């Protein structure tokens, strides 16, 4: 039962936003056996095991099989990551780009509420279901053997869309964000005075939050569509 | 079969909190900290042993029918029979609470992961067994934890948000706004009787 | 979904008046101060800065009260439909 | 019957420790340490270890009712009767504290939660058992103790908006004021003798 | 709730004290020299950030004591009140 | 009754590292690691393993009078007597040396803190029970170290704000200090004797 | 002789990730993350998540040789000896692929440094144990690492001294040119379709 | 006796990698990292591994000194007898060592420190008991390590306000130089065979 | 330090051609890819 | 309160030197021009950090000595 | 200190001589033209310039081991 064992851990702990290091570890170990002790039933083999169990080196093929899923599927949340990472540059966070202060805090100001948003709207339909369905496929696919990871070298390889959504999402924030610097340096050019840490920063901040609130209206249609394109990708990726 | 019974009494505590209650609460009470900064709570002391109180708290109840069926027997005086009609009828009101709060979706989705069910055909929710119970109601839990956890959440990332907004906006590029964060956010945990209402929330209205 | 949708337009709409009010008043600052920066130039570096401070530390005189009462209604209607948030 | 008393003192400091005191003082104290910058004081040794300090500490007087009472006699060589009368009365005065500190209404909501209480026809706030009693305790010493903590968190916070506030009004954006915060805040923090005031208040003036 | 607003109101208006004299003073100093950097122009960068520094050093010399009074107070009543906090 | 002396043995070094030293050292070295930039140091290993070995160092002396008093017996070698005057000894070394550094202060307010120091009325230093001197030396050490530390502190912020206003007198308003900073610190730091001034001053006039 | 081989498993693959590979990918993705203004991208999950999965990808031919002389012989229809030979082989392949990358001048220094080399006088690089080899080969990935990363670096830092450049010429002497580079860094960070060229050159031009 | 080796075998690592070496490899490094920018490596892996593998590396010597006297027999497949002239002559080795790299200064300082030195007069070095060595060895270590690392660091910080000079002579106010900094760094990094210098000098000027 | 010389010979040279906006940027396309080309001439 | 007011005031004292100097010669420099002068001024502070150091480090470094000597009466 | 001193003094002059030849170079039109002066310094300069540094930085960590 071990190797689904290291299929779903895997899976789990390499997919953390969905289900991460804020629930216990010991409330993350018992999913596994719960999942698994669900989906290995009904292969039955009883042959007999290597010494040392060779296998072992099946196992080496399950673990790149979970890692696979999560960091792919962690390509929705990034997009949203991206997006509301690079509409805070204009407005705050890009201040942390000096040599290095105490920690990351500027990670926390906007893209965390697009975390919990996106996170959240997956339990409408499903939150872990439909990676857990495709695990299922991939069960169907590559149950166990030998032959561990067919294609998998080529399948990494690979090319995701994360700007492209982020820009599906933001372009008409970035544009006007962009004419909005421009006006400033037109105030500039007004007044050669303006020092703009003494004018500009206000301004693109509230600027900022107002197509925050806008874009996250425009955010719920795209997340649906950004949800079926990941699933093509993913049933593409498996099947090859 | 008394082995199991009291050899289960040494481990199975631990699979229960992770079997019915004990999720959402810890969950919640995970939530309620990594707002306000630092841990703030004792970790390995106070939010565990909340949890573990407020979930035996919630089950008091299928332990009730227990008590009056199943319990009150096998006190070891009376050298009950093993346990076959004791596990099938607490499991009836197990199952009961658990199709109180496991989604059909899940259990449908997961009847086809076991292999089981899916060539077994399995229709009421009573003849999914314990074992295909499980996995189902703790996913489902968990995205009902999470749906309310971050709901809960929205406030103090509402103040968080404000407090950099002000600082940004006056050109304070440098600070730690967290900190300014950190006091005003419990005024509300604390004014608006929101610790004592949430517990109450999940308390009652999950189980009712 | 749409119960998601609708806790995110009215956070960020609770957002937007907190943090809309003092920003507006650092911006009104610095561009008053900018266009004194004109006619009798008078340019060193920094100097409207120090007006803003004033003007937000105002602000939180000003607005206080009824701000924190927003919260206070809404984080009370957010723990009413938790239970219809399940 | 001596087994359940002896297997119970195994369970029960971690019960205790969640049970009346030893929140509040942790809360403070790590409330201090996001003062000053780091922790700046071992998480893993110093806080807590004062933490259990304080805690029995505070609780000698209940430990002193049942040391005329319970404690001298199951001192194991003086062969104590069974606990019957040691646990009434101990629970008396551990009874008198907790609704010295515990609010009614998360009384009634945990009432309502366990139906336990709703059938077992509960009027007394004595006659409500002390597992009933534990949690909404908990919950209300998490409010005092947390609304203390960020009352006492603001004026730090001010003083780091003053310096950061002259910092950029000189135009100095580029710093991390933090560390010149270090050391004023620990000025006030030993001019005020306010860790002394802190201590004594907590420790006489939750008792009294 | 109406507790918590007072209290934010006190500790606001602190602030105001502390941070009003100091920057007042250079405040003071800078538009003067500024004003100087008018008719008779000669206008190069820095200059009265000089002056400036003098003001700023003695304000902090002569400020410091009594100002750290006025949180003493308010400190000390907060741990009284934590009391009655509860 | 050697059982009770080797079980709060196995206890005992951690309350000790809490209870004389290790408090003042660990202290400095973190102020010290707050400066220069990064941490510089593992926080997982050198500080603690520093501070360790200099407080052995440091309590040699009152170890060495509960080394010829208490410790060389128990040494299974000699198959000492029952503990009793060990322990009331080693106490009254520890009573002298906790009185050397303990306000009075804190040992009223801890006195009407535990109710039994009001009931039994103790008017001696040396009446007060070791476990109520304990958490009054700890705070009071505290104060002490924080003092030093951030006396400690002052002059390299004064040499940050050098750095700061040169650049900005001459309007190089776009620069990192803290980097240029990182040098300079060092140089006082190992220039001035600094780094083994600190460890002797430290030491030899903590102890004497 | 199963022990320390697995004892040495629970503790080698840190040494094995900090070993061949896992440096060169990590630093290229934190340069390319050092443009672009913010991190863009979750230091705690993603970036040197793909590190370790392109470590994995281009470690596995190594296995793929201890595949057909190791990896398919413990079978108990091979009838295999205890681990000897496979380790041995096993380590001749790492020790080709350590060899296809590290200096004889970091070699020579690491072997009398060691003393072990020096008084013991080691003549093949095969001799050479395969913790002497460790270090000098990371030492010359760093190297090489750290030539490709800040020949990535160049355009970006190009875009800022065009757009500094611009502001200047025109009069625009105060803003804050780097958010004027997030988007079109972004768009030529697609629109020349290079990120997966980057990428797919590192795999492949790396092992082939 | 061979409880005690084994169980401090389990313990003193740690100490060890506090107590000759492991100190100057890591502070040195990190030193290195806070040029160039970010932090440009895995903190959680690579510096502190290769420090760890140039730490034991380092300490073959003392351990060929054992290997000779110590190490040969503790080998468990040679059944030695009980430690005497294994740790009277690897303290001796140890006290050579320890003798190279001390200072009297601090070796007088630490002897106030402990108060038994002070009792006692000791007046050589190797009358300086191993834990009376100890300390003192590790502030010096602490100095000469510190030293080394800020003397490398002076060239980028150099190079830093280079940069700032050339762009505030053109008037160019708005900039972060430090990224066009970042490239510059790297070359002479390497343009001098500067790291393989500085590992080879560490090597054998340490030791010798 | 030559192999620095002659990259900022070529970057400061499409800067000289920069300093008519907006298909200006359209230049910096080009040599951007250019420069990933040469990213594995650098070691 | 009152002697740590005075420690206070003594590192204040020895800033108030060190930051005379060199903000003096640069209000000289760029008086005289206003009545291009950033060049001249960058000469000035360039050589004050290179002509003053010393000695003015030495300023710290003697205060600081002392400060260690009373961290041992400090307590 | 002395060992300190020397050190400082000499990085000190060499920021002093990097930092002195690009207005050297330099010497709202003609501004543009004065832009390429400056770019072309790090043409023309760097690899000479390198090696000053290159050398004191070398010797520096040789006599690291003399600098203890």
């Amino acid at each position: 039962l071990n190797g689904v064992f290291f299929r779903l851990a895997p899976l789990f702990f390499f997919l953390p936003f969905l289900n991460n290091g804020i629930i216990s570890p010991s409330i993350r170990i018992p999913v596994i056996f719960l999942v698994a002790s669900g989906l290995i039933t009904s292969g039955k083999v009883d042959i007999g095991s290597s010494v040392f169990e060779h296998v072992y080196f099946l196992m080496f093929k399950e673990i790149i099989v979970g890692l696979l899923l999560s960091f792919c599927l962690s390509l929705p949340f990034w997009i949203f990551h991206a997006v509301g990472s690079i509409i805070d540059n204009q407005r705050g966070a890009t201040l942390s780009s000096s040599i290095d202060p105490a920690n990351g805090v500027d990670t926390s100001e906007l893209a965390k509420f697009f975390n919990l948003f996106s996170a959240v709207v997956f339990l409408y339909s499903g939150g872990m279901v439909f990676i857990l369905e495709s695990i299922q496929l991939s069960y169907n696919i590559c149950p166990l053997f030998s032959q561990c990871s067919f294609r998998i070298s080529n399948i990494l390889t690979f090319l995701t869309l994360l700007a492209s959504q982020a820009v599906i999402l933001a372009s008409p924030v970035m544009i006007v964000l962009l004419l909005s610097e421009v006006l400033l340096g037109v105030l500039s050019r007004f007044a050669p005075q303006m020092n703009a840490f003494s004018v500009s920063l206000t301004i693109k901040s509230l600027l900022a939050i107002f197509i925050i609130f806008i874009c996250s209206s425009t955010i719920y249609f795209s997340k649906v569509q950004f949800f079926l394109g990941e699933h093509k990708f993913f049933t593409n990726l498996f099947v090859r | 079969s008394l082995i199991a019974t009291l050899s289960f009494f040494t481990l199975l505590p631990f699979l229960v909190a992770a079997g019915t209650c004990y999720i959402k609460f810890s969950i919640v009470f995970v939530m309620v900290r990594n707002a306000l900064g630092l841990q703030q709570v004792p970790s390995n002391m106070t939010l565990n042993g909340i949890a573990l109180i407020m979930a035996l708290f919630v089950m008091k109840p299928i332990i009730e029918a227990g008590y009056e069926n199943y319990l009150n027997g096998p006190q070891k005086f009376d050298t009950i029979s093993d346990i076959v009609r004791f596990s099938d009828s607490g499991l009836m009101e197990y199952k009961q609470y658990l199709k109180k709060h496991t989604d059909l979706e899940l259990a449908r989705f997961f009847q086809r992961s076991e292999e089981e069910n899916a060539d077994l055909k399995s229709a009421e929710n009573n003849d999914y067994s314990l074992f295909s119970l499980l996995p189902a109601y703790a996913l489902s839990e968990i995205k009902d934890a999470f749906k309310i956890g971050f709901y809960l959440y929205l406030p103090f990332v509402v103040v968080d948000l404000v407090i950099s907004s002000i600082l940004l906006a006056l050109g304070m590029m440098m600070m730690s706004p967290i900190t300014i964060s950190v006091p005003i956010k419990l005024v509300l945990f604390v004014a608006l009787d929101g610790w004592g209402i949430l517990s109450k929330a999940l308390i009652e209205q999950y189980i009712n | 979904m749409s119960d998601i949708v609708y806790m995110g337009n009215k956070a960020l709409y609770l957002i937007l008046i907190f943090s809309l009010w003092p920003v507006g008043i650092a911006t009104v600052i610095g561009l008053s101060i900018g266009l004194l920066q004109t006619v009798t130039q008078l340019q060193e570096q920094t100097l409207p800065f120090g007006i803003k401070l004033i003007g937000v530390s105002i602000s939180l005189l000003l607005l206080s009260g009824w701000y924190g009462e927003v919260l206070l209604s809404f984080c009370h209607e957010i723990m009413f439909l938790i239970k219809s948030g399940v």
